[PDB]
């Protein structure tokens, strides 16, 4: 369990996570508002 | 000293020394001594500021609601016609506030350097705290206690929270503060942030 | 430490004594290894017990009244759904603030746990719970039920935590029955009543 | 206008391409059933085009002859939403980015095997530096001030 929590931990896969979260906000910021070319 | 999240580590550069010391740096802003010794000056002049233009712009629409007196809304009173150019008004508060507040610099830079009168040579601040000059600003002569300076942060913390309050109440109200209380007041459970 | 196990014959694992209430020696994918996060998760299994119950009671007794007459209240399912005497989003607002400050005071005794035992603005007033998770005092075991020797409290915690490990699947029930039938529960076992054998999850 | 541009609430090629737009798209909504799922989604692309073309004339964007918008960055007042402001957004958050990144690999520099705490995140140490980055102009000016962020 904490062999996997350090594997969770590594490069690649915190940044799928890392990146899968940033990915699901923006795409969710571009729903609400989209077509924002001011501000 | 006071807890602002009761059980919570409070920071370790906040000792309990400063008045007002709840804990309260959770981003950490304040680590830095010399940022600590700072922002000490900061609040107390944003907080001082708050307090008079909190009273300056509440109180007033209070006592023209109850028909004592007629002035304009705050937000208003500057397209007001008065004695002087508003550009003219600007220009005075800038040559006298610059003055005045780079003498309150050169306090924070090196204290008390700059306690004495620069013409009539003979009249001086006596010895102090930064940011509590004394002498001729304390001429009734209150003894600048640590209750007194807690009590003095509580209300310039609540002043600069209100204040916050009337700026945001006001570009989403287009009222005044003390209207937003008397709507509210009418049927509270529906004029909540229900605009 | 020597206790009937929810799978005889095995082997219960080394961070499961006994020693806590609703021991059965389950935790297949090791959740709870780690003693930190062991005790992080008996709390929260502590308060999903307890709000799972609430919500039990909360769903099944009153729909259980109104499948009758003796009350009126509408489909739990759809009980948010309808006008109250403010909008709900501002009953939401109340709730986060109430539920908030009272989810705060529990969250701070959590990690720092004897912090938040005494009134903050009556400072005389005060709790009388030792362990995280029962806070005792007079707002929340004003009998005196709570603090009893460790072999009734042993006991008193398991019937606790097994009447809310129940509560969990039933309140999970309800949710997953009303999706896959279109009627309430009291409605469902009386169907399965009616007919065991055939009223049951199927009707292809 | 500014750069001989107009607004383009009072633009006609603007206007025009619009209405173009909308034409082009009702001609594969009248394919389907109007009830149907096609409808629906064609018809949701139509109002969100026709809130776009009134978002953008109401926020005073100026337009070119192509009835297109077209940015004003040069620093004029009414176009800071244009470059200005959303750029002192941009250098908020990179400057976040960028303190927090430094603020970790100074936090494992003296570990054992700092390397390590390199390919496997420290996502516990992490956690509490993440929140540094909000005043990274304040920490920033400081370690300036007191000789801390430039080596010598
Ligand atoms: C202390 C801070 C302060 C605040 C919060 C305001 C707030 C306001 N003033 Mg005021 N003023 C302030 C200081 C002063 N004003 C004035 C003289 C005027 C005039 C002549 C006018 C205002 C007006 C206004 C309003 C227009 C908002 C704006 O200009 O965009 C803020 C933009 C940025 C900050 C950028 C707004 C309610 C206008 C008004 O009354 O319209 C409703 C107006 O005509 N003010 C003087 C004397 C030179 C000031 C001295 O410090
Ligand atoms: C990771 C970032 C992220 C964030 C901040 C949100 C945030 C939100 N989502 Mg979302 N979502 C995400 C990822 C995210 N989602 C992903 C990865 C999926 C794919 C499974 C979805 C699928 C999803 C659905 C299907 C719905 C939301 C809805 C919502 C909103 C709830 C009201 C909320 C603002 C709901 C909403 O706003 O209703 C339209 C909603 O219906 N989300
Ligand atoms: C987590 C627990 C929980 C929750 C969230 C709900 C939620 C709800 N119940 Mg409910 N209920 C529960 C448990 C719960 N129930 C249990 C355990 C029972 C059985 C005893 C009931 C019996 C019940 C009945 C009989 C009715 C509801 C109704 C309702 C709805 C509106 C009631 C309301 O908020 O009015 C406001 C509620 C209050 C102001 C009470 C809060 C005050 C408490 C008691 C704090 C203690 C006060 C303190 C001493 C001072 C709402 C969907 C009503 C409904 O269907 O409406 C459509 C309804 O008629 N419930
Ligand atoms: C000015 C900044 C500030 C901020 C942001 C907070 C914020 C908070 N305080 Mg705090 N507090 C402050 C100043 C502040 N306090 C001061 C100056 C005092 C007096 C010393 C307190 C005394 C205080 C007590 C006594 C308690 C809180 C509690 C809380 C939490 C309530 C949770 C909730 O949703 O309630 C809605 C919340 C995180 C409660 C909490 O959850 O603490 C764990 C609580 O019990 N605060
Ligand atoms: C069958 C379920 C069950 C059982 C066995 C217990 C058992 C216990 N709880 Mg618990 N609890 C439960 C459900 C349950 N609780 C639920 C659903 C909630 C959420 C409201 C709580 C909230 C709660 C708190 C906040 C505290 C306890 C405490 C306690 C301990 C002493 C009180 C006692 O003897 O309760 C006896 C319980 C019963 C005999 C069940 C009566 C059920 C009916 C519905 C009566 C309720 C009437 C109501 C007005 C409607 C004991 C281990 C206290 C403790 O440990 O202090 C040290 C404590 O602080 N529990
Ligand atoms: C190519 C170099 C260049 C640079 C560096 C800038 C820089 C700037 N321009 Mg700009 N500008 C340029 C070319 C340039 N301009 C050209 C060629 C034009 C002609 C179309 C303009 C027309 C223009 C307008 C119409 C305005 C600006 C404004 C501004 C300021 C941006 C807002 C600000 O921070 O206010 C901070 C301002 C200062 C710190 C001091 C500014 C005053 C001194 C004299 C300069 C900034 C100083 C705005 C401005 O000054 O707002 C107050 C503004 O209204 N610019
Ligand atoms: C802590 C992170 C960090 C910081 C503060 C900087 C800072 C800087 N870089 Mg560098 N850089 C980084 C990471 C970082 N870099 C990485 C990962 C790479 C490999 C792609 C590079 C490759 C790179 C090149 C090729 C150049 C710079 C240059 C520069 C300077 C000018 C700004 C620039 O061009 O940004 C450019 C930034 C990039 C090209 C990519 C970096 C962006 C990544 C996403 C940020 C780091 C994320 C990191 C994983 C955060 C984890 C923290 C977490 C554990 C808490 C400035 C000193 C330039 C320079 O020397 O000018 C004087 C230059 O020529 N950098
Ligand atoms: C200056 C003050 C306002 C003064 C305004 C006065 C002069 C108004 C004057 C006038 O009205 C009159 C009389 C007449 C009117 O006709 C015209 C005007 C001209 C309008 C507001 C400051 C307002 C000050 C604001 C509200 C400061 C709030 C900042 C707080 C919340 C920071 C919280 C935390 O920062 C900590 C402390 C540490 C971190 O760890 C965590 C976080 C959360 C970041
Ligand atoms: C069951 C679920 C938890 C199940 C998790 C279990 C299985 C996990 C098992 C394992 O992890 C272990 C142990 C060990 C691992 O090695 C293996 C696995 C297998 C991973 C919690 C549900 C928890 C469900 C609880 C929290 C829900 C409470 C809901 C209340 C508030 C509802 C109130 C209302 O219903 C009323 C009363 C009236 C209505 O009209 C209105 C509303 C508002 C709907
Ligand atoms: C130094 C000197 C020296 C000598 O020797 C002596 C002497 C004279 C004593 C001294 C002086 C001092 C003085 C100046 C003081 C002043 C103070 C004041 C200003 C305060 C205010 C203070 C201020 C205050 C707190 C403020 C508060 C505010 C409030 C909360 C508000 C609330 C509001 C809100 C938001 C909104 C709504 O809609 C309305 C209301 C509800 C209304
Ligand atoms: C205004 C304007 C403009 C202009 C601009 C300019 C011109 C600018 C310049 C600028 C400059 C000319 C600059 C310089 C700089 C220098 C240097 C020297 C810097 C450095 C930096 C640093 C050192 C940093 C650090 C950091 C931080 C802070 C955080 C993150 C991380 C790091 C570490 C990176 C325009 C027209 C566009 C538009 C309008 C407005």
């Amino acid at each position: 369990m904490r062999d996997l929590k350090t594997y969770l931990s590594v490069a690649p896969v915190a940044s799928t996570l890392w990146f899968a979260a940033l990915a699901g906000l923006l795409i969710e910021i571009n729903r609400f508002f989209p077509d924002a070319l001011t501000f | 000293k006071g807890e602002w999240l009761p059980g919570l580590a409070s920071p370790g550069y906040l000792t309990g020394s400063l008045p007002g010391d709840n804990g309260f740096d959770p981003l950490g802003l304040a680590e830095d001594p010399e940022n600590l010794k700072w922002f000490v000056q900061a609040e107390l002049v944003n907080g001082r500021w708050a307090m008079l233009g909190v009273a300056g712009m509440l109180l007033p629409e209070v006592f023209t609601s109850i028909g004592i007196i007629n002035v304009p809304k705050w937000y208003d009173a500057g397209k007001e016609e008065y004695f002087a150019s508003s550009s003219t008004l600007f220009v005075i508060e800038f040559i006298l506030f610059h003055y005045v507040e780079i003498r309150r610099w050169q306090d924070i830079k090196n204290p008390g350097s700059v306690n004495q009168d620069p013409i009539f040579k003979q009249y001086s601040l006596p010895a102090g705290e930064v940011g509590y000059p004394g002498g001729i600003f304390n001429p009734l002569n209150f003894a600048p206690t640590l209750e007194a300076k807690e009590k003095e942060i509580a209300n310039g913390r609540l002043a600069m929270l209100a204040f916050l309050g009337f700026i945001i109440q006001h570009n989403v109200t287009g009222k005044g503060p003390f209207d937003n209380l008397l709507q509210h007041i009418s049927d509270p459970w529906h004029n909540t942030i229900v605009q | 430490p020597d206790r009937p196990l929810w799978f005889p014959g095995s082997t219960p694992p080394p961070w499961l004594d006994g020693s806590l209430p609703g021991d059965f020696g389950f935790d297949p994918l090791g959740l709870g290894s780690d003693p930190e996060s062991l005790r992080w998760n008996v709390q929260a299994e502590l308060v999903h017990s307890r709000w799972a119950m609430l919500g039990a009671a909360g769903i099944f007794i009153p729909e259980f009244l109104t499948k009758l007459g003796i009350l009126n209240t509408p489909s739990w399912y759809t009980a948010g759904e309808q006008e109250y005497f403010t909008d709900t989003t501002t009953l939401f607002i109340v709730e986060l603030v109430f539920i908030g400050w009272a989810e705060g005071r529990r969250w701070a005794d959590i990690l720092n746990p004897g912090c938040v035992n005494t009134d903050p603005i009556f400072p005389n007033n005060k709790l009388t719970g030792t362990d995280v998770g029962y806070p005792g005092g007079l707002w929340f075991d004003p009998l005196g039920w709570g603090s009893a020797s460790p072999q009734k409290l042993k006991e008193l915690r398991t019937k606790e935590i097994k009447n809310g490990r129940l509560a969990m699947l039933a309140v999970m029930g309800a949710w997953f029955q009303h999706i896959y039938t279109g009627t309430g529960p009291i409605d469902n076992l009386f169907a399965h009543l009616a007919d065991p054998g055939h009223a049951t999850i199927f009707a292809a | 206008d500014i750069a001989g541009l107009t607004p383009c609430k009072d633009s006609k090629q603007f206007a025009k391409r619009e209405k173009q737009s909308i034409k082009k798209l009702e001609s594969s909504l009248k394919l389907y059933a109007p009830d149907s799922a096609p409808a629906l989604a064609i018809n949701a692309t139509i109002e969100k085009t026709k809130r776009r073309f009134d978002n953008y004339g109401k926020q005073g964007l100026l337009c070119g002859a192509d009835g297109l918008p077209h940015l004003i960055v040069s620093g004029d007042q009414r176009h800071w939403g244009e470059f200005i402001t959303p750029g002192i957004l941009f250098l908020y958050i990179a400057g976040w980015i960028g303190w927090v990144g430094r603020s970790y690999l100074i936090a494992i520099r003296d570990d054992k095997k700092p390397t390590q705490k390199e390919i496997i995140i420290d996502v516990p140490l992490a956690t509490r530096l993440v929140f540094r980055g909000f005043s990274w102009p304040i920490a920033a000016y400081r370690e300036l001030l007191n000789g801390e962020l430039v080596a010598k």
